[PDB]
């Protein structure tokens, strides 16, 4: 409780205030995003073969018994698909072919050669168009106590769907038959650089080829280039098409009208608000000379950029430069067209991840971070401005009760006096509850509670495996155990 | 528009020795063909499918090659071999022939 | 034997039109294409085009898209070639040649006509 004189104290003077941060410069643009192509190349082929079946029948006294049924597929030759099947819708009743290094000849019904009409097969639900010649199997007539042979030749034409995967050196048919030739092989137009596993006399091309439909009989109007390959089981025909305009190893995934591009040091950051994704690329562009069989990219990007620009950015924006290409992390190729508003005109294979969730977690983290740092940056500016503004009131309250102001500022109960700054040295009944009024402004902030995220899947890996009807591993394990369950593979005689 | 540059334009050969011709193509062709022509006469098929001899040509003639480089050899040249030999492709449109090699014999 | 009998010599004025015939015998005419080649004096062989007598499909050289048109008389088994707007550079020997109606390793010009000497002069 003393006077004052020696020790003197001054108030801190207004502090420099944090400045509103610079802000991010986004380039607006149009983007199309490409992913790895997983779907095979699909094309239409026609199979041309003959079911040849010979039966051996023993004739008892009251019964007859098959002693053997030999079944074989025989290819129709090139001259018969051109001069009989396509010309007249007909097929010769004789199969002449090479099976086991021998020319075998089979006559239908063991009768002389006849041209037999191809007629539509019986209707099945999810099948394609097929045509055949005979409905019945020929068996020999009964004469007693003999073995007799009987031959059936059924000429079958069916239109099948064909599938090929990268590097497009083979293709499959819907029957399950591998063809070890590229779909794009040929003798014309530089197509001989492709892969074939067959001898050259098995493959022919026909220009000016006119399909005659086996049902309607109408010859086609536009000619085609017809490939024809004679495999040892069948002849397949398909229309030739060049490889590069018909194959792309990269598939269009998303078209986005509003793609913002930002600078992230050594990298670009490409964000979408519609997809709620953001991708990270390098600043240097990806060259389209690096993508193997990638001719679809620049064509499908340019077709989608100008369609979006004429529906969204026609009179409000202008393009800047040509389309730019960037390889994002996770295996996404982003084609990007930069834009600018009308008020401001002064080889390898890309492998794409199955999960895009890193880009959606990157969007949602950045969209919260930018809001929280903006709002808390304003509270930091407004707090420094308010504390520098209350010094005016502290300089006037100091001259009224110096004892109370120096005790609130120094830290301990201090008696005070001034000369230009504070000189300061250290220092009934009852009625505890009088009516009270608050000079305080309340502020009730609560905490964000702890949340727990459980594992959640819509379909598990076990549910996706048994979604199909037939498991090939499970059917081959059951069928190869047939001898071990019903026979004796050990005992002789 | 596949040019078939064919060398040498003139080829002298004493009867009995082996000689060879060349046919360079501007791009790769699936097969090269060969045709001889004697003056005031039609061309005749000589070698097809780059190596297969035609109907009635002697066994002293042979062909080889693939892609852009092709050749025509004679094992022991005779006096009846003096003709103009054209290489030919049909892999692109249009079909194009070579300029021609002409065998002279040195008696 | 396979024989391709061709028209013969023909002198013709400039600007006129001429029609060369190639007659076939010894084989079935409908399942072989029929080609036409040009040989100028002291020069090499140029291809013109073909026609399939069965399908009337025509593939041609675009250098001769205004000069040559091709047609087939199915009854007489003859192939025709019509040269239009004859200038001086059309003076050459023209041959007709047999070829398969497909493309394989075998597909070559196995038979040739004797030629027709065509002179555009006055």
């Amino acid at each position: 409780p003393p006077p004052t004189g020696a020790t003197v104290v001054q108030f801190e003077q207004p502090r420099p205030c944090p400045r509103a941060p610079d802000g991010q410069n986004y380039t607006e643009g149009i983007a199309v995003i490409f992913k790895e192509n997983i779907a095979p190349y699909k094309f239409k082929a026609t199979m041309y073969y003959k079911d040849v079946t010979v039966s051996q029948v023993w004739f008892g006294h009251r019964y007859s018994q098959f002693m053997g049924i030999f079944e074989d597929r025989a290819p129709v030759p090139f001259e018969e698909v051109i001069d009989k099947i396509n010309a007249r819708g007909v097929c010769r009743s004789t199969a002449k072919y090479v099976r086991n290094n021998m020319e075998s000849t089979a006559f239908h019904r063991d009768d002389d050669e006849s041209d037999m009409k191809l007629k539509p097969a019986k209707a099945a639900t999810r099948t394609s168009r097929g045509w055949h010649t005979t409905d019945l199997k020929y068996n020999p007539s009964r004469i007693e106590a003999f073995h007799r042979y009987g031959t059936t030749v059924n000429c079958i034409v069916e239109e099948v769907e064909a599938r090929s995967v990268y590097p497009y050196d083979e293709f499959v048919l819907a029957t399950g038959d591998f063809v070890y030739m590229s779909p794009f092989y040929g003798y014309r137009d530089g197509a001989h650089a492709e892969h074939t596993a067959y001898a050259a006399d098995r493959f022919r091309q026909v220009d000016g080829y006119y399909e005659r439909d086996l049902s309607t009989g109408r010859r086609a109007s536009t000619p085609a280039t017809r490939n024809l390959l004679t495999t040892p089981k069948f002849t397949v025909g398909w229309d030739w098409a060049p490889k590069r305009p018909s194959v792309c190893t990269l598939t269009k995934w998303q078209e986005v009208d509003e793609m913002l591009r930002a600078e992230y040091g050594p990298s670009f950051r490409f964000s979408s608000s519609a997809l709620s994704t953001t991708f990270t690329t390098n600043r240097t562009e990806y060259a389209l000379s690096r993508v193997d069989l990638g001719d679809c990219v620049g064509r499908e990007a340019r077709e989608a950029v100008d369609r979006i620009f004429l529906r969204r950015y026609n009179g409000t924006h202008v393009k800047v430069g040509q389309v730019q290409y960037y390889l994002a992390t996770g295996g996404f190729l982003i084609a990007y067209q930069p834009l600018l508003s009308n008020a401001l005109v002064e080889v390898e294979r890309i492998k794409t991840t199955s999960s895009v969730e890193f880009a959606r977690l990157q969007f949602t983290y950045d969209h919260i971070q930018r809001h929280v740092n903006d709002m808390l940056g304003r509270i930091a500016i407004a707090w420094c401005e308010l504390q520098n503004h209350e010094l005016t009131l502290w300089n006037e309250a100091r001259k009224l009760n110096p004892n109370a102001i120096a005790s609130a500022t120094v830290g301990r109960r201090v008696s005070a006096r001034m000369l230009g700054d504070v000189m300061a040295v250290s220092t009934q009944l009852g009625r505890a509850d009088v009516t009270t009024v608050s000079t305080f402004i309340n502020l009730n902030l609560t905490m964000l509670e702890d949340h727990e995220f459980v594992p959640l899947e819509v379909y598990t890996r076990q549910e996706i495996k048994d979604s199909g009807l037939l498991d090939y591993t499970e059917v081959q394990r059951r069928n190869q155990l047939h001898a071990l369950r019903f026979a004796d593979i050990d005992t002789v005689i | 528009q596949i040019v078939l540059s064919q060398s040498p334009a003139i080829l002298s050969a004493s009867p009995g020795e082996k000689v060879t011709m060349t046919c360079r193509a501007s791009s790769s062709v699936s097969y090269i063909y060969w045709y001889q022509q004697k003056p005031e006469s039609s061309p005749k098929p000589w070698i097809y499918a780059t190596s297969n001899l035609a109907s009635g040509v002697p066994g002293r003639f042979s062909g080889s090659g693939s892609g852009t480089s092709y050749s025509l050899t004679i094992s022991r040249v005779e006096a009846e071999d003096a003709a103009t030999y054209y290489c030919q492709q049909w892999s692109y449109n249009p079909y194009t022939f070579g300029g021609g090699t002409k065998l002279e014999i040195r008696r | 034997e396979v024989q391709l009998q061709q028209s013969g010599p023909e002198l013709v004025k400039p600007g006129a039109s001429v029609k060369i015939s190639c007659k076939a015998s010894g084989y079935t005419f409908a399942d072989y294409t029929m080609h036409w080649v040009k040989q100028s004096h002291g020069k090499s062989l140029e291809w013109i085009g073909y026609i399939n007598p069965y399908s009337l499909f025509i593939d041609s050289n675009q250098k001769f898209k205004n000069k040559a048109t091709l047609t087939v008389d199915n009854s007489s088994y003859t192939a025709y070639m019509e040269l239009r707007s004859l200038t001086s550079e059309d003076s050459a020997v023209y041959y007709c040649a047999r070829f398969p109606p497909y493309y394989g390793f075998d597909s070559h010009f196995d038979y040739w006509g004797q030629g027709t000497a065509l002179t555009v002069s006055s």
